């Protein structure tokens, strides 16, 4: 599944 | 079941007159009303007709544009509006009923009001 | 266009009880779409036959119809005192509806 | 009597029919039959056939995009005529044998027993921008001379007839339809009771529809308007059923009923095609040529099963609505009487 | 900055993105770009592709011809990532290069220059009976290890992202729309003059729409009711154009005008999706998933040409109608403001 | 074209 | 611009009370109104919300079914109906506004009528 | 489901001009959806930060947010005499919106 990450 | 028609009279050439054929006992949507004049002592001539179910109206060539025919569907009465009456059109204007589904002759007739230009 | 409708004879007479025929020719082919009408002196015409052969309701059986090509015939099997009037041939296959000239039946 | 006919452009093949409209009695359909007049020397193709085709040429707006339209033959049957086939041997009807006498030994018969449950001849009203052949269910009769079925049909030698399958009003009327609904509201714990009832089950075309209405408003709410409209249903089911809907006549009345009061009157509506011309997709009764015909009459489904019907099925019911909203629908039947 | 990402089910391939809603500036579309993190030691195939797909999937009344749902890729572009393509010598964006720093040499970039005039991400509201993939125009980003294009991609090593193409309200307003119609009647050449205007050209979603109306009636006929409604059109044009027709909000006032009199008031329409759920085929703004979204915002065609735009094009106008009937239609724009 | 005849 | 709130009072357990939040300067269609209480000396707790654009209404578990929230859109004022009040419900009942497109916090607040047991 | 916003410290004090930081952990990943409120004694709260970093209009620049995973922080660059109040941490990625227990700042 999709996720997120902080540059 | 019968057609009652009224409004005949005298109008000199250039005038206009209104005839009404008030039916009774059948809706104008299930029928088509035709106006069948008949010059004094001559044969019949169909002048105009209306078929409310489809909305079409038909006029004879001798009266194309001169006359206009409409019917008030709320009270099953049909009107002929004759404009610019002339010498040759004096006659008895019987109205008549033609079954909409489908044409089988003019089975019911008015009493024949009189128009004498 | 107009369907010229010749009808003959323009006048005739026959004794009470005699059989008479009225002939009506459609200038064009009108299929079986013709109707016959009786018009007592001065009063509204009355419908007798439609489809050129179908006898209307209420009318005496003495009246009858028939077809042959473009020639149409109306025949009365027995003419009665009340049958003297003017009869009109009408086609209704094409507008404008065209009536015949008429044939007065005389004493 | 009179019989129809059509002569092929070739002139050597002509097909005769007793009538163009065949009635349907729910359980049976009148047998399509006639004769074909043929001669040997003009018959270079060595055999003559007849072919009854039942087609369903859809193409409604949903497929207007993509441009493509489709037709599926819901029923096809063939018969061999010029070389008499024993498999087709059936006793001749009065009309067929009378035509045989009239024509002589140079004509050959045929007959198709259309099975029931096939859709009736129905057309859907084309839109103002349409220019193709009218969509809907239709029947067509084909007669041709050919060496075998594989040979392509010749537009210079073939006869194309269009018949239609028609239904007529039952001779005995149904029960006087009735419908009612009761509603409850939070603002007041008393019901809003609505009834409606037509006069008779079956209505002929053009004949005015008449509705009895009765409203008992025991609530605190006020009926803003009384809306009554008659709506035509046309079930379409080729592979899987789809539904479309159209009101054909409507009468909005500003009548209202006060709280804790009763209202009762009789309305009248008459469906007609004059003002419904603009309504794209509306179902019209089957046309032979590009003529004008009435609103599609109701379809009499076979028995109560009503299962696995193809083509278009048309039905009518009238909805009575109150703008408190509350609505109730009444079914009724719409079709011509049996001609005498 | 909170970049997104997605990991292939096997975990061998993952695709990063800076944002998922790419604005459209009428004439240019923001370039889709990101990076793919791959490892050669598990990539003997030696190709890692990325595929942008502008799918258009459409439903409507095709179910009656069976489940003939179709889709056509309005635009497809591909790029080769793991083996650096020699011809793709395009400078990286700040986001791509900073991600490369974050990730090291085991990540490779890509970028698609979506051309203008491609339809905006729009969805058509499914009916209650519809259970398949929601129809409409959508965008999707694919990334898969492989050895050639002809070989079918394995779900094991494929990543599917759904982005959407979005359009926002112009920074400046248009002109105050106005419309009027003058009618003449058979009774006499005496006009019935109707005007209408709105407060402003652009209305944000949920903002009320103020309609300024004025009626001058010099005829003997009486305006029985005033009908004012706001209606949404969605122009569907894949091969040949088709027009949708769907109201979204309506106000019916029983106001009237006596012969030779004037009437003037301001109404307030406000489109919203709460009461418009039942309207199948209504246009909704493109979703990123099976979430809930507002009514489809209007679409801004490129330049004044507005020629040959595929997919679905949405536009709004409000109709002012008088039941004497006389009506006038007035356009307006309905889209969100540009977020800060 | 279509036509008609009397048996 | 602001939210005007009124309708506080005292009701013993088993009673019911009605609070109203009269908005001004924006419509309930472009906004969603949330009722955000605060027990005396304790922290905030969100108790109900309405989003007229979609028609959804959300309630906290502690008031699931007990309360009911609605708002007429003609005059853009939202009401909250509390039924079967209890001691733990005593609190201030700040009304609040959350942007519908899209949520960005409760930027505008009412004034917080009281409720007591 | 419920998302306990364990906010700390539950109480603190700092002189005017001193920098103060308030930390708020989300018991589950709430993305960047957090907002910070200022509630003066007895009056309606006021919104300062949304999206866990964005500064609202009107509020002084002295308030700044930040994020690190499930840990959120609100930092006042220099506390002022009017900044003594109770600050509440709110998440809004999942309904029900849940508020922190608050941190009263004392003179």
């Amino acid at each position: 599944c999709s996720e997120s990450s902080i540059l | 079941v019968q057609l009652v028609e009224s409004g005949g009279g005298l109008v000199q050439p250039g005038g206009s007159l209104r005839l009404s054929c008030a039916a009774s006992g059948f809706n104008v949507y299930s029928s088509s009303i035709h106006w069948v004049r008949q010059a004094p002592g001559k044969g019949l001539e169909w002048v105009a007709s209306i078929s409310s179910y489809y909305g079409y109206t038909y006029y004879a060539d001798s009266v194309k544009g001169r006359f206009t025919i409409s019917a008030d569907t709320s009270k099953n009465t049909a009107y002929l509006q004759m404009n610019s009456l002339r010498a040759e059109d004096t006659a008895v204007y019987y109205c008549a009923r033609s079954r909409q589904f489908w044409y089988s002759g003019l089975d019911y007739w008015g009493q024949g009001t009189l128009v004498t230009v | 266009s107009d369907i010229q409708m010749t009808q003959s004879p323009s006048s005739l007479s026959a004794s009470v009880g005699d059989r008479v025929t009225i002939t009506c020719r459609a200038s064009q082919s009108v299929s079986s779409a013709v109707a016959w009408y009786q018009q007592k002196p001065g009063k509204a015409p009355k419908l007798l036959i439609y489809s050129a052969s179908s006898l209307y309701s209420g009318v005496p059986s003495r009246f009858s119809g028939s077809r042959s090509g473009t020639d149409f015939t109306l025949t009365i099997s027995s003419l009665q005192p009340e049958d003297f009037a003017t009869y009109y041939c009408q086609q209704y296959k094409y507008v404008p509806v065209t009536f015949g000239q008429g044939t007065k039946v005389e004493i | 009597t009179r019989v129809f006919k059509k002569a092929s452009p070739n002139g050597k093949l002509t097909v005769y029919l007793g009538k163009r409209d065949f009635v349907d009695h729910i359980d049976l359909v009148d047998p399509v039959d006639g004769v074909v007049l043929v001669d040997p020397e003009y018959l270079k193709e060595r055999r003559v056939y007849v072919t009854l085709t039942c087609a369903f040429r859809y193409g409604r707006e949903d497929l207007d995009v993509l441009g493509l339209t489709f037709r599926k033959d819901l029923f096809v049957a063939n018969v061999q005529s010029f070389p008499p086939a024993p498999e087709d041997k059936k006793p001749l009807t009065r009309l067929q044998e009378r035509l045989i006498k009239k024509l002589g030994e140079h004509a050959y018969p045929f007959t198709f027993e259309i099975p029931p449950n096939l859709p009736c001849s129905v057309t859907l009203q084309p839109g103002p921008e349409d220019t193709g052949k009218a969509c809907g269910v239709d029947y067509e009769v084909k007669a041709f001379c050919a060496e075998n079925l594989e040979e392509k049909i010749h537009k210079r030698n073939s006869v194309r007839l269009v018949i239609r399958k028609v239904q007529y009003a039952p001779e005995r009327p149904g029960p006087q339809p009735t419908a009612e609904t009761t509603r409850q509201f939070l603002m007041s714990d008393k019901p809003l009771h609505l009834e409606a009832s037509l006069d008779k089950e079956i209505y002929y075309h053009g004949e005015p529809i008449s509705v009895n209405v009765h409203v008992t408003n025991n609530t605190n709410k006020t009926v803003k308007k009384i809306k009554i409209s008659v709506r035509q249903y046309a079930d379409i089911c080729l592979f899987n059923t789809a539904q479309y809907k159209c009101p054909v006549a409507m009468e909005e009345a500003d009548d209202t009923v006060a709280p804790s009061s009763t209202f009762c009157k009789v309305y009248t509506l008459t469906p007609f095609l004059a003002n419904n011309r603009e309504k794209r997709g509306l179902a019209l009764d089957g046309k032979l040529k590009h003529e004008d015909t009435n609103l599609a009459s109701s379809t009499l489904l076979r028995e109560g099963a009503n299962r696995e019907i193809l083509g278009i099925i048309v039905s009518y019911k009238v909805k009575v609505k109150l703008v408190v909203d509350v609505a109730v629908e009444l079914p009724f039947t719409l079709m011509h009487p049996k001609p005498k």
